[PDB]
């Protein structure tokens, strides 16, 4: 083992002396198991930050290489695990035993080694599936204010990927550790944690292991989408890296910018969701979809860090405070969200079905703030207003949204009054399952609508049965 | 003319009514651009006595 | 054990050498004799170089000479907990300010520390039931969580503090603690000696990080009260109140001791270290499996801005808000909570039941109503509203009553005897009111009440 | 060959020890080889003193040791420049990245090199039309001329300058440059196989150091398209198109690299040779007596801030200005240009004619007046303006609504097809408006059409 | 915004029938002006008064920092050992503070506030101190102070606020207007604004002045957006008082005639005191508002609005 000596040391960052044949990013552990990252290569010693609990180290501390870049455990040893950025487990189940490891930096796929987003990832959100549809190798921005509703539609995402062949990876970064701890138990209750591996780094935690937390769980899920299958990572949230990214940056005495932030602080972010992407049939046509998370203070999404993923991502999912606390869940804003990829990420009758769906909503939020043809466009917009709210932890199968949009855009609750939209979509979908599961499975196995005629005569046919206030 | 006076006031209260709902839209808007400036100016302050002693040492 | 030298005392900075391979770990307390009596405690903040180690200081650093010896504790602060602290008054350090005597505790614990491991966690939304109807009913308290304390000065904010205290003591049977975090010593004394009268100082211990201290002291002085809310939560299984005056005070002090230190300031000249200081305060109050500690928190708003720094990152950690208005204790509705702006994040139908969600929004939306027409109702009259709004404006006044509830601490103000309302009493009682079962009582009949039956029993003797 | 051994390692920064006599000159690519396999290049920067030279490089430094041989390659990093080049692929390294096989070029030729001579320059007088509506009225861009797209997130720099490689490259008699510099990898895939299928891609030259890239790549990575440019401009003598997305990420990538480099910072944390590094770059970039360069340049604005050293410093350097903004793009004017920041050196009589000119002036004098009228119309609405100003409003609406325009390249959001607009219909149009001629069509009748003529049409089916 | 064209008009004022002496101290400003004053002085008599010392903005920060001390030393002597009354004017003050504050950090002090050295109050304090009235002597001095991006905040004239006994605070957007000179009518002060230094009248009529011209600041912002036929009859005469007061505050200097394009006028203290009295009164309500603009008397802006 090769060895070296701590001369100084303050805020877990520290100064080594000796470690003479050191690479740059490698990973070192000190003597008492706390692991530890060389960052910069100086003439006679080496700056080191600590990956962890550094009340134990001090001057006189000693320091080993590990002969290995900055890296993490790998495969499907980690599904369903709870884990920390090293790949350490939190969950007290023993430990990782895995083979396969993957480094921490690691490059993009080049401009040959990419296909253009063709394959759907349904959300089970009907606002999301029709309006700003998410595709296999996407990079989404979920954006908006604090208890906006950003986690739940994530981690609703991840428990309809149930029996899909969808790797899952939830980063969770500078968050509660209840809230993860809740999450966890949230997807074993919907049978969604055996395909999902746990990422976590709470806010007690030291802001180097912040840093590093969205780049392991890329790392976890590029594991898949190189082997072939498909991938899904969460960054909740990318705020609270890149604050404890400039923290790091403070320490180390680097010149500050717009908001204190350092001049690599887009470069954190940009470099980590274009790893993120939808591989070719010569790499093995798998994909990693990337969901970064932005907090915003006061729905300000022209500021620096907002601005920075807005320009990495391939669109965004902006979430309105005034709508989500007056019953509008989930409170998208229809005006300036946007999915890049769009119709070529939804299959062909949830594309035709709602095409021109979020500018005509767009339009009727304008004319609510404000004749005869406008009131039959405002009437129309509150029924389909209702049939895009939705309980939370509650994904809808994609043919079934597509039927209770159609049945709403082209009109068959226009006479049923406001309030028993949400009961008249809930009965019209068992009538649907049960007696017209024929017209459900056309769509499943081709993708396109069915036949309008025979449509037409089966919701008019439950509108018999059906019973209004 | 009573009764036109009515129309009157009446489309006075709407007309305020909106106006009154305006200033406090356009009084949020001037508050977040009042602190986005706030922040920024202490932010820029600080960087530069922090900046001019450092030069020294 | 590690012992050293005074090199440098600069304001509340003290460099101190030490010998080589023997060096006082970060955190660590280090105790320092003054030459004219008295011992001064520094905490071991940076590993300079050449066995030097700057200091944070926890008193006054005049008087001191370079030279000094100053010896290694070899932990953090470590301070009391267990039953002898209760009624107690303590500083940052753990001793006793109250001159009150001896503290016989069996064991000292840390007060630097990591959060509780991800194992230990509760994985699940519990209400914490305080017996009062306004905060039960419209923004619960949660189990672990932590509450944003809102008023102006004489709305009842000490009352209701003293309140939580009794009620959670008595059916509960948790204990609780009160962090002065920058305490003025004249409200310090106040306080004291207004939970001596209410009789909540057996079950309460007291931390005050008093103003005159140097920022190191006003910093750590919330661990310390952590520290002592953490042993009733570990070791006993209790559901642990911790409150916390001014949150805002423990940033302040961040940020000083940051600049102490030399550090380059962040973002609106706080400390780079914002988010992780209040981070690895939070996490600490939490739900485990063994019990809890639910933390109302006192937090100051710098120039009314809630995207600022320093109420930013603290709101990150917050699940409700208990927010007093002065109108309400002008109109003498006791407690003088704002029905409308006080939120909770566990108010939904998940966490307390569908009814709970349902009596409470409906209580929200007729009292919004109400509120709306104010305007309407002081120039147009009652004329002016429909049928549909008489009776809402009728229901929110009696709802705006039924808010109300004597207090055990506020006997003395009141008259009356206090009184703990159950959850299930209290959906109950304002469920029956928008249904319209008591629209025929009088609406003095709801006022200063407990459940809907005393409501009842009221309307006869008026 | 001279041999150097590495010192240090700071991120994209590394100091390379050599011997005395055989010190490689400023720009000077160094090459070493890695430990794991493969080489990495690296750019001399400053002479530190004692023999050692201070380098930025190309690619990631992670694995790097200190002691590592270096080698002086004896000049600049040299490119592939001349007919080889088209319908390629290439890095920051000259290297081609299409899987095409080796490029049989016949000329390395340095990619950092002096700006043109002041005898050698050719001013651009003269309009090239593109079809757009808003920059061929009110800031027409000029052949062989200097143009920018600023633009905050998200509001539409990618869209326009691919509108403008459909409405001008698509139907050009010389060759084409595209340079992709720090912007999304996929953009590039889209735009390579965009280019392939239309058959302009045999035309054209393409590079790419896109935003997953080391700071260095970033850097350098214009420099090399500019060189293949340069090329075709000086000893080919043809007429260039020049695409460059996104020009200030190569300032930005410039502040990386000079924060590790030990430079003091200038204002808003950019590096001090912010101006001198830009001019270096952009001077190259310009017609010449010999060959043009038609230079259209994406330029990013950091948080909606035009004040920003970055853009702010970047309007030296361009003869036409394309200014979009973030309110326009909410509110559904694609594209999102401000028709009053929006500036062109060639928006006068003698270059586009008189009534162009006048009319250009007429459009902008009503919209000023309309954004003068902008804090009382945000109160009031328009019932307290005088007779003239309702007039005025209500024109200024039609007309901004007219300089909308749906974009061949916005098939797929949307759902319009693309409309490509002549100057004489652009001029004849609102020459119309302002005439009063079309007081009588509703304001949606404007939004998103061609000609005046398809405004009258959708007027009737509305 | 007027701080040398009012300085200069007060040496015109003020010094020309002076019994005692006078100094002057250019300290940091155009040596443009100091060459006009110079031949200024010479052609009235004043020169032979009057001890002159420059040290202007072509001068190395050391020069401009000290100049003023040179000029003050020369004041002291006639203040203390000969037996006579002595004028110090000062322009600008503001450039003993920024040459200060140009030599702080080469001489390895840490900078403060706003870029300013850290003994920005102790240095001004050792300087501004020697500048004042004793027992021996009587100084009246009169000093131009600079307020940087007009903002009255900034360190050097917030400290610069604490050594004076009467300020004269000119603002811009009076400037913008025309108003010369561009005098803060409410931010102006004096410890002498009282009535047992200037009668009851003379405390009242002022005093009166600035509660109408405060009531118009307070409905400009109301005016500017709801119109001016909203307001009340009483709010309406304020408004119109308030702008012919505002205007008759404006007056054309004798040192200013190439700028204003007419001769200037002095005017008296109980002349000035009569003419807004009788304006606070409703006496001049049918006068338009360009009668009041640029005139000496009440009476000039009587004959004025003849023309008009
Ligand atoms: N569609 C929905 N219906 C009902 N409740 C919801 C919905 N989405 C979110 N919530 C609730 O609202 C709160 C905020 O959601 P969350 O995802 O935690 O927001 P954030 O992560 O942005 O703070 C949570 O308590 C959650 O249970
Ligand atoms: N629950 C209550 N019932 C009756 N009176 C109260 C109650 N709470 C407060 N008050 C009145 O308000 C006064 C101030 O209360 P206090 O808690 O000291 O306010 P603060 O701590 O905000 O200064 C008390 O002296 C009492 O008269
Ligand atoms: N001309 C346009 N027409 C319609 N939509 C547009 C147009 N330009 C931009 N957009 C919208 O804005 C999004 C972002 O455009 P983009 O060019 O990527 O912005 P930038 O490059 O400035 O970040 C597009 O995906 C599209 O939805
Ligand atoms: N009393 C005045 N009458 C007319 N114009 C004036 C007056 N005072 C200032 N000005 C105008 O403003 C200009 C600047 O005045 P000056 O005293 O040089 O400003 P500063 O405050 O910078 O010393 C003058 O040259 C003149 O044009
Ligand atoms: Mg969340
Ligand atoms: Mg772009
Ligand atoms: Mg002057």
């Amino acid at each position: 083992v090769e060895v070296g000596t701590v001369i100084q040391v303050g805020d877990g960052i520290a100064r080594v002396h000796g470690l003479e044949k050191v690479m740059a990013g490698e990973l070192l552990e000190f003597e008492n198991g706390v692991m530890g990252m060389a960052q910069n290569l100086e003439e006679d010693n080496v700056g080191v930050v600590i990956l962890g609990p550094y009340t134990e180290i001090r001057e006189g501390t000693q320091v080993k290489r590990t002969g290995r870049i900055m890296e993490v455990p790998v495969g499907e040893a980690l599904l369903g695990r709870v884990v920390n950025p090293l790949g350490q487990p939190l969950d007290g189940r023993g430990p990782i035993e895995t083979a396969e490891y993957r480094p921490i930096e690691s490059p993009a796929p080049g401009v040959m080694d990419r296909k253009s987003v063709h394959e759907p990832l349904q959300t089970g959100i009907k606002a999301i599936d029709s309006m700003i549809p998410i595709g296999r190798g996407q990079r989404e921005l979920i954006i908006g204010d604090r208890q906006t509703g950003k986690t739940t539609i994530a981690i609703d995402t991840i428990i309809n990927q149930k029996g899909q062949d969808v790797i899952c990876i939830y980063v969770a970064i500078g968050q509660k550790q209840s809230t993860v701890a809740g999450v966890v138990e949230t997807l074993r209750q919907h049978d969604a944690l055996d395909y999902t591996i746990v990422v976590t780094a709470s806010a007690s935690e030291p802001a180097p292991l912040l840093y590093l937390a969205p780049y392991a769980g890329c790392a976890m899920g590029e594991y898949f989408m190189y082997k072939g299958k498909h991938a899904l990572v969460v960054y909740d949230d990318l705020s609270k890296q890149a604050a404890a990214y400039r923290e790091l940056s403070l320490l180390l005495r680097r010149p500050p910018g717009r908001e204190a932030y350092p001049g690599d602080v887009f470069y954190l972010h940009s470099r980590l969701l274009e790893r993120a992407a939808k591989l070719s049939d010569e790499k093995g046509g798998g994909s990693l979809t990337a969901l970064p998370f932005i907090e915003t203070q006061a729905g300000d999404v022209s500021a620096y860090i907002p601005t920075n993923v807005i320009s990495i991502t391939d669109g965004q999912i902006f979430l309105e405070s005034d709508l989500f606390y007056s019953g509008v869940r989930p409170a998208v804003n229809v005006g300036i969200s946007v999915s890049r990829v769009g119709g070529a990420a939804q299959i062909k009758a949830m594309k035709k079905v709602a095409g021109t769906l979020r500018l005509d909503l767009a339009q009727y939020r304008e004319l609510q703030a404000f004749d005869k043809a406008t009131q039959a466009k405002l009437n129309r917009g509150e029924r389909t207003v209702e049939i895009l709210k939705q309980d939370e932890h509650k994904p809808m199968p994609v043919e079934e949204q597509v039927i209770s949009i159609y049945a709403v855009t082209n009109g068959f609750m226009d006479d049923i009054p406001v309030e028993d939209v949400r009961r008249f979509e809930e009965e019209l979908l068992s009538f649907m399952r049960a007696n017209k599961d024929s017209l459900l499975d056309h769509i499943r196995q081709t993708g396109e609508l069915p036949d309008t005629k025979e449509l037409d005569a089966a919701i008019e046919e439950f509108k018999k049965g059906f019973t209004p206030s | 003319l009573l009764d036109a006076k009515a129309s009157e006031f009446g489309a006075r209260m709407t007309a305020m009514g909106n106006a009154t709902d305006n200033a406090t839209e356009m009084l949020e808007t001037l508050t977040l651009q009042f602190n986005r400036a706030r922040q920024a100016a202490i932010t820029q302050e600080i960087a530069e006595i922090v900046a001019g002693a450092n030069a020294l040492r | 054990m590690n012992k050293g030298r005074i090199i440098q005392v600069m304001g509340p900075v003290v460099d101190i050498q030490f010998e080589s391979g023997q060096l006082p770990d970060i955190y660590n307390a280090i105790t320092i004799e003054r030459p004219q009596g008295g011992t001064l405690t520094v905490e071991a903040a940076v590993h300079l170089g050449d066995n030097v180690v700057r200091c944070v200081a926890m008193a006054s650093t005049d008087g001191l000479v370079r030279g000094l010896e100053a010896v290694d504790t070899g932990a953090p602060i470590s301070v009391p907990v267990g039953k002898a602290t209760l009624g107690r008054v303590f500083n940052v350090l753990g001793e006793p300010i109250d001159e009150q005597g001896e503290v016989n505790a069996e064991e000292r614990h840390p007060i630097h520390r990591p959060a509780p491991e991800f194992e230990e966690l509760s994985t699940a939304d519990e209400i914490l039931e305080t017996g009062i109807k306004v905060i039960d009913l419209l923004a619960p308290y949660a189990k672990g969580g932590k509450i944003g304390l809102f008023g102006g000065a004489g709305v009842g904010k000490t009352v209701l503090i003293q309140e939580l205290i009794n009620n959670v003591a008595q059916e509960h049977g948790g204990l609780s603690v009160f962090a002065g975090v920058g305490e003025r010593t004249r409200e310090g004394n106040d306080l004291y000696h207004e939970m001596k009268d209410s009789g909540v100082i057996s079950k309460t211990s007291m931390v005050f990080g008093q103003m005159n201290e140097p920022p190191g002291a006003r910093l750590r002085v919330a661990l310390t009260g952590l520290t002592m809310a953490e042993y009733f939560r570990d070791r006993e299984g209790q559901d642990v109140l911790l409150f916390i005056d001014n949150i805002f005070r423990f940033t302040q002090a961040g940020s000083e001791v940051s600049a102490l230190l030399g550090r380059m300031p962040s973002a609106v000249g706080y400390q780079p270290t914002l988010a992780t200081e209040m981070g690895q305060l939070q996490e600490r109050i939490t739900s485990t499996k063994k019990g809890s500690i639910t933390s109302i928190q006192a937090i100051y708003v710098p120039a009314d801005d809630y995207t600022d720094p320093a109420p930013a990152t603290t709101f990150a950690h917050l699940d409700a808000t208990t927010n007093l208005e002065r109108k309400l204790a002008e109109m003498g509705i006791y407690p003088a909570v704002d029905p409308l702006a006080s939120t909770s994040r566990i108010l939904s139908p998940a966490v307390v039941g569908e009814e709970h969600y349902r009596v409470a929004r409906g209580v929200q939306q007729v009292l919004q109503r109400y509120n709306d027409l104010q305007d309407i109702i002081a120039i147009l009259g009652m004329d002016e509203l429909s049928d549909e709004d008489k009776l809402i404006v009728a229901r929110a006044r009696k709802i705006q009553r039924f808010l109300s509830q004597p207090f055990h601490v506020a006997e003395q103000f009141t008259g009356m005897p206090g009184k703990y309302v159950p959850v299930k009493e209290t959906v109950r009682g304002f469920k029956e009111i928008l249904e319209g079962k008591h629209d025929n009582l009088p609406e003095e009949a709801f006022y200063m009440v407990g459940t809907i039956d005393e409501a009842v029993e009221k309307a006869k003797k008026l």
